[PDB]
């Protein structure tokens, strides 16, 4: 059934599972015409379906074109996530295809299972874990991918770099969603953490800083200083 | 007009002959129903007046051969059995009903309610449905499941209605996913009328029966079916006019007919609202949205 607290360690076992976040792949920006109406403009989008166990991300990149000449696009973008999730599972290989995905939004539960008939013996779960995947856009890297490309596109990434040479699945999903859960929050200051000290660079094949174990604790302290610190200016605390 | 007679009634009961009901008392000198209207399915049921559990009974067309009622005092229960011998039979009527042991068939001559409630009901679909070859009359109580609840156990006993599953590979085109879950016409006129029923009549005849069978039975895999059944036509955006007009008739006809206290347990709000408020044909049912809208504004 739903994913939460209680079945966490599921996350990690050794059945195959995916995550699949939509939020970004309905983007627009909403803006005044000269009549002084408003009207929207997409821009590029992602799926971000991902492997906890292992960190390998499948972004599939949903260029603008997609949307054209089609009607009802955020019902729209729930069926294309599904058929693109998918034909993702149908091309890989038997021994690779998840025995379970989960999706971040229960909206994507109905289509998922449409384009999955195919596949009776993959359960499609929602969860309650509030999950930040939605910050997948504030990784640079990311991004960058995802705006310039020309048409639709499938870019594979290890969200983890090489953390899990030294710390498990568990703490390296714990370290991204916190992360991910500090760049939501103040995006501003989560990146001048990761980025004030330019003697810790990113390697051309990474997404994070090459911080040490040590260095690694003392970022994590300072994303969960930033997310109280955030906490209290909102609601007055 | 014609006639099933009981044998006896040793035990007491409340006996149905379609929406008509009567009560009779232990050993009283109850022999039967007359003036049974000729042209139409009936069924007789019965309710034990000791045991609640199990309402059961019988369909039958008195056009395909002589029936009568005999308390089987092993089984427990009121069976229908045929008479081959005609002579025999008429002669036990003609007894019964000049000694005046019998109950009419109660019908007012204006009253069209149970023809409206079995215009598409077929003896021969029933047996299709109800699988017992050897009897010309079909059994159906309040526990017999249906063959897609099955799925999800005897199936000699079991309701074979013609299943209808929303997320399945038989309602769901490869390619057309989003479109055919959305707007299910395809699964409604190429893969059920066309395909499978062969007709609309044969396929309000099913839903008829079914809404028949939750009513006089409370049986609930009938129930479901009778929903899904209406949900199927109000969630397709291509019907044909005519099928859409007879709709609204036969639902008009079922909410006239239900009771009102058996609402809560009868209808499913979830199906009602869809069908009326968000479909595609919640413009299409007038004569059932306002007799809905005036007889179980709560339910909506
Ligand atoms: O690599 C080591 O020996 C080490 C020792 C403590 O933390 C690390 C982390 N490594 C790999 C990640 O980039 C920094 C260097």
């Amino acid at each position: 059934g739903a994913m939460n607290s209680s079945n966490y360690a599921e996350l990690f076992n050794n059945d195959i599972k995916l995550f699949v976040d939509d939020t970004n792949v309905y983007r627009v920006t909403v803006h005044k015409t000269f009549e002084g109406n408003v009207a929207t403009k997409a821009i590029n989008g992602c799926i971000f379906t991902l492997n906890p166990k292992t960190g390998h991300l499948f972004l599939k990149i949903i260029h603008t074109s997609v949307w054209a000449g089609q009607k009802r696009l955020s019902q729209l973008a729930k069926w294309k996530t599904a058929e693109e999730v998918s034909a993702l599972v149908r091309s890989l290989p038997k021994e690779e295809q998840p025995k379970q995905i989960i999706v971040t939004r229960k909206a994507m539960l109905d289509p998922l299972e449409v384009h999955m008939l195919d596949f009776p013996n993959i359960a499609i779960r929602p969860t309650e874990l509030r999950l930040p995947f939605s910050a997948a856009m504030s990784i640079d890297k990311l991004s960058d991918v995802v705006m310039k490309a020309t048409e639709p596109q499938m870019v594979l990434f290890n969200i983890y770099d090489d953390w899990l040479d030294r710390i498990s699945s568990y703490t390296a999903f714990s370290r991204l969603t916190l992360l991910l859960r500090a760049l939501k929050t103040n995006e501003e200051s989560a990146k001048m953490i990761l980025l004030s000290d330019p003697t810790i660079t990113i390697k051309s094949y990474h997404l994070w800083p090459s911080f040490t174990d040590e260095q690694w604790i003392t970022i994590e302290s300072q994303m969960r200083d930033l997310i109280l610190t955030e906490y209290g200016r909102k609601y007055n605390v | 007009m014609n006639t099933v007679p009981f044998t006896s009634a040793p035990i007491e009961v409340t006996i149905g002959i379609d929406q008509y009901s009567f009560n009779v008392k232990e050993n009283q000198p109850f022999h039967g129903i007359k003036d049974i209207p000729i042209g139409h399915v009936h069924v007789i049921h019965f309710q034990h007046a000791d045991n609640s559990s199990m309402r059961y009974g019988y369909w039958f067309d008195c056009r395909m051969g002589n029936f009568y009622i005999q308390y089987d005092p092993k089984d427990g229960l009121y069976k229908m059995m045929e008479e081959r011998d005609g002579a025999k039979f008429e002669n036990i009527v003609h007894n019964f009903k000049e000694r005046q042991m019998m109950v009419s068939y109660p019908k007012i001559d204006e009253d069209d309610t149970w023809y409206n409630l079995t215009e598409f009901v077929q003896m021969d679909k029933i047996r299709k449905i109800v699988r017992k070859d050897e009897n010309q009359f079909s059994y159906v109580d309040s526990s017999m499941t249906t063959v897609q609840e099955n799925e999800l156990s005897d199936p000699a006993h079991s309701l074979n209605y013609t299943v209808i599953n929303f997320k399945s590979r038989e309602a769901i085109r490869p390619g057309h996913e989003m479109e055919d879950f959305l707007d299910k016409s395809y699964y409604l006129n190429t893969v059920m009328l066309q395909g499978i029923f062969k007709n609309s009549s044969n396929y309000f005849g099913e839903l008829q029966f079914a809404f028949l069978n939750a009513m006089f039975f409370g049986n609930y895999g009938s129930s479901l079916q009778w929903h899904a059944m209406i949900e199927l036509i109000c969630s397709s955006a291509t019907v044909p006019k005519h099928m859409l007009d007879k709709l609204d008739e036969i639902l008009y006809y079922q909410i006239k007919t239900l009771p009102e206290q058996y609402s809560d347990i009868l209808l499913n709000e979830r199906v009602w609202n869809i069908c009326l408020y968000s479909s595609f044909q919640k413009n299409s049912l007038h004569n059932t949205e306002k007799i809905m809208e005036n007889k179980y504004p709560e339910l909506l």
